[PDB]
C-alpha cells in the first residue's frame, strides 16, 4: 500500500490550502482554458421551438500551478466528486434554454490532474440549445446552428478560451446521422466580444444543417402535384358531362385544403411564407383556376367554340404550370 | 390493399356511365391521403423511404394510374 498511500498524501498536499475563489495565476496573465468537444448526438431538432438538442462530452483542459505534482510519475484520475473542491471555469452557453449533467451512475464528471499541472475537466452535458432558424426557404434551406461558449464573470484579461487541437477540438460530427438534417460542415470561431463591461472571450461552434429533402419531397410535394395533375383531367371530361367535371373539381379542391391542414402539424407561424407554403398556395390556386375555368366554359355554354374554347384551355394549363413549377424549383433549388 | 381492389372495380364497372367512373376515382384518390397521412405520424421524419411509404406510394400510384385509364378510356367514349 505505499503507491497508493503516496498518492493519498500527494493529493492531500495539492487540496491543502487550495482556494477555489481565486482563478488560475490570479493577478497575473490571462489562463489560457482549452476546450475540446466529442459530440454525441445531436436530436430532436424542433423547427417548432426553434432548437435543437445537443448531447456531448465537454473537456475543457486548463493549466494550474498550484495542483502540479512531481513524485507521481502517472496521470491520476481522482473522483469526479472532487470537482467541487477544485476551481473551474465559469463556462456558461449563452443561447442555452435548458441544460443539465446526466445522473447516473453519478454525477458525470471527470478530473485528472497531470504531472505539470494541466487539469483535464469534462462533463457530459445535454444541452437544448436555442438557435433562430431562418425557415424561408423551408423544407429546401439551411440553418447556421451554433453553441455560442462564453465565461459568464471574468474578462479577457483574467481567462482566454482557444479550441484545444484547433480544428480537430471537434470530434463525432461525422458519425451523427440527424433523421432530416445533413450536416453539411461544422466551423470553429474563436472571438473576443466586447460587451459594455469589457472584452469578454468567446467561442462558437456552428453546425451549417441542411434539410434533408427526401421526406419533405416525399410527402408533402408528391401528393400535391398528383392532386394537382387530376384537376387537369377536368378538361379532358368535355363540357357536355357537367356533373361529372364539377365533381372532379369540387373533390380536388377539398383535397387540397386536407393536404394544407394536416401537413401544418410540426411547423411554427413565422410571418413570412414558407416555400412549402408558398407551393401549396401556388398549388392550390391553381386548381382554383381550374374550378374557375370550368366555371367559364360552363357559363359560355349557355351563352362548337366553346370545344375550341377548352381546347387552348387544355394545353395552356400544363404549360402554364409547368413554367410556374420550373421558376420555383429554380428559385429555390 | 383494399382501396387498390376498389380502384381496379372501378374499371369493371362500364364506361357509358362518366359520372359513375369519375366519382370512383376521385374518392378513391382522397381515401389514400389519409392512409398516407395516419401512417407517418409514428414515424421520426427519416429522408429514406422507410419500405412503408414506399408500398403506401405504389398504391398511390396504382390508383392514380387507375385514374389515368380511365381518363384515357373516358377520351374515347
Ligand atoms: C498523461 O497524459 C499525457 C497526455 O496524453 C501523456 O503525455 C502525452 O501523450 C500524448 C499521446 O496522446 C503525446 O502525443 C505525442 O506527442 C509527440 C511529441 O509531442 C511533443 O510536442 C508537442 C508540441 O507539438 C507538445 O505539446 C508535447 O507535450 C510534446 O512535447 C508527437 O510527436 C506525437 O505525434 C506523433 O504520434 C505518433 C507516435 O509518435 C506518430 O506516429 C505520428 O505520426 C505523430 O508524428 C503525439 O502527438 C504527447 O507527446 C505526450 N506528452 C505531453 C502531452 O507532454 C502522458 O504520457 C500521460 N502520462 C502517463 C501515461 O503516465
Ligand atoms: C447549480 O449547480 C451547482 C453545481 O455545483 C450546485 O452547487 C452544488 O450543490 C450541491 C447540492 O446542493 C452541493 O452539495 C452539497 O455540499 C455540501 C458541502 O459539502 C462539503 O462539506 C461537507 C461537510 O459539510 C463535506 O462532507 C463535503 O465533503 C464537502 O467538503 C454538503 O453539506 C451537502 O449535503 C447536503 O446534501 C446531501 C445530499 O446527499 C444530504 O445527504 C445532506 O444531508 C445535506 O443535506 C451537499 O452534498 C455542492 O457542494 C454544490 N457545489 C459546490 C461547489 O459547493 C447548485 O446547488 C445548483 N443550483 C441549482 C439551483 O440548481
Ligand atoms: C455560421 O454563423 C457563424 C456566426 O458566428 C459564422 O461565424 C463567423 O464566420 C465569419 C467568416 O467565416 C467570421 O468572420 C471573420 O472570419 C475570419 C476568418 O479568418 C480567415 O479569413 C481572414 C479574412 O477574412 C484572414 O485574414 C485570416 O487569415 C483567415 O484566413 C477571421 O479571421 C475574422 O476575425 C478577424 O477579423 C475580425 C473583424 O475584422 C477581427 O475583429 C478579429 O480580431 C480578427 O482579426 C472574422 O472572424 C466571424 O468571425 C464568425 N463569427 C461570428 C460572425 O460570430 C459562420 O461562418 C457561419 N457559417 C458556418 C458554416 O458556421
Amino acid at each position: 500500500p505505499s503507491n497508493m498511500s503516496l498518492v493519498k498524501e500527494t493529493v492531500d498536499r495539492l487540496l491543502k490550502g487550495y482556494d477555489i475563489r481565486l482563478r488560475p495565476d490570479f493577478g497575473g496573465p490571462p489562463v489560457a482554458v482549452g476546450m475540446n468537444i466529442d459530440i454525441a448526438s445531436i436530436d430532436m431538432v424542433s423547427e417548432v421551438n426553434m432548437d435543437y438538442t445537443l448531447t456531448m462530452y465537454f473537456q475543457q483542459a486548463w493549466r494550474d500551478k498550484r495542483l502540479s505534482y512531481n513524485v507521481i510519475p502517472l496521470n491520476l484520475t481522482l473522483d469526479n466528486r472532487v470537482a467541487d473542491q477544485l476551481w473551474v471555469p465559469d463556462t456558461y452557453f449563452l443561447n442555452d434554454k435548458k441544460s443539465f449533467v446526466h445522473g447516473v451512475t453519478v454525477k458525470n464528471r471527470m478530473i485528472r490532474l497531470h504531472p505539470d499541472g494541466t487539469v483535464l475537466y469534462g462533463l457530459r452535458i445535454t444541452t437544448t440549445a436555442a438557435c433562430m432558424m431562418d425557415l424561408r426557404r423551408y423544407p429546401l434551406d439551411e440553418q447556421n446552428c451554433t453553441l455560442e461558449i462564453e465565461s459568464y464573470g471574468y474578462t479577457t484579461d483574467d481567462i482566454e478560451f482557444y479550441w484545444r487541437g484547433d480544428d480537430n477540438a471537434v470530434t463525432g460530427v461525422t458519425k451523427i446521422e440527424l433523421p432530416q438534417f445533413s450536416i453539411v460542415d461544422y466551423k470553429l470561431i474563436t472571438k473576443k466580444v466586447v460587451f459594455s463591461t469589457g472584452s469578454y472571450p468567446r467561442l462558437s461552434l456552428s453546425f451549417k444543417l441542411k434539410r434533408n429533402i427526401g421526406y419533405f419531397i416525399l410527402q408533402t410535394y408528391m401528393p400535391s402535384i398528383l392532386i394537382t395533375i387530376l384537376s387537369w383531367v377536368s378538361f379532358w371530361i368535355n363540357y357536355d358531362a357537367s356533373a361529372a367535371r364539377v365533381a372532379l373539381g369540387i373533390t380536388t379542391v377539398l383535397t387540397m385544403t386536407t393536404i394544407n391542414t394536416h401537413l401544418r402539424e410540426t411547423l411554427p407561424k413565422i410571418p413570412y411564407v414558407k416555400a412549402i407554403d408558398m407551393y401549396l398556395m401556388g398549388c392550390f390556386v391553381f386548381v382554383f383556376m381550374a374550378l374557375l375555368e370550368y366555371a367559364l366554359v360552363n357559363y359560355i355554354f349557355f351563352g362548337t367554340d366553346v370545344n375550341a374554347i377548352d381546347r387552348w384551355s387544355r394545353i395552356f394549363f400544363p404549360v402554364v404550370f409547368s413554367f410556374f413549377n420550373i421558376v420555383y424549383w429554380l428559385y429555390y433549388v | 390493399i383494399m382501396t387498390v381492389i376498389l380502384s381496379q372495380v372501378s374499371f369493371w364497372l362500364n364506361r357509358e356511365s362518366v359520372p359513375a367512373r369519375t366519382v370512383f376515382g376521385v374518392t378513391t384518390v382522397l381515401t389514400m391521403t389519409t392512409l398516407s397521412i395516419s401512417a407517418r405520424n409514428s414515424l421520426p421524419k427519416v429522408a429514406y423511404a422507410t419500405a412503408m411509404d414506399w408500398f403506401i406510394a405504389v398504391c398511390y400510384a396504382f390508383v392514380f394510374s387507375a385514374l389515368i385509364e380511365f381518363a384515357t378510356v373516358n377520351y374515347f367514349t
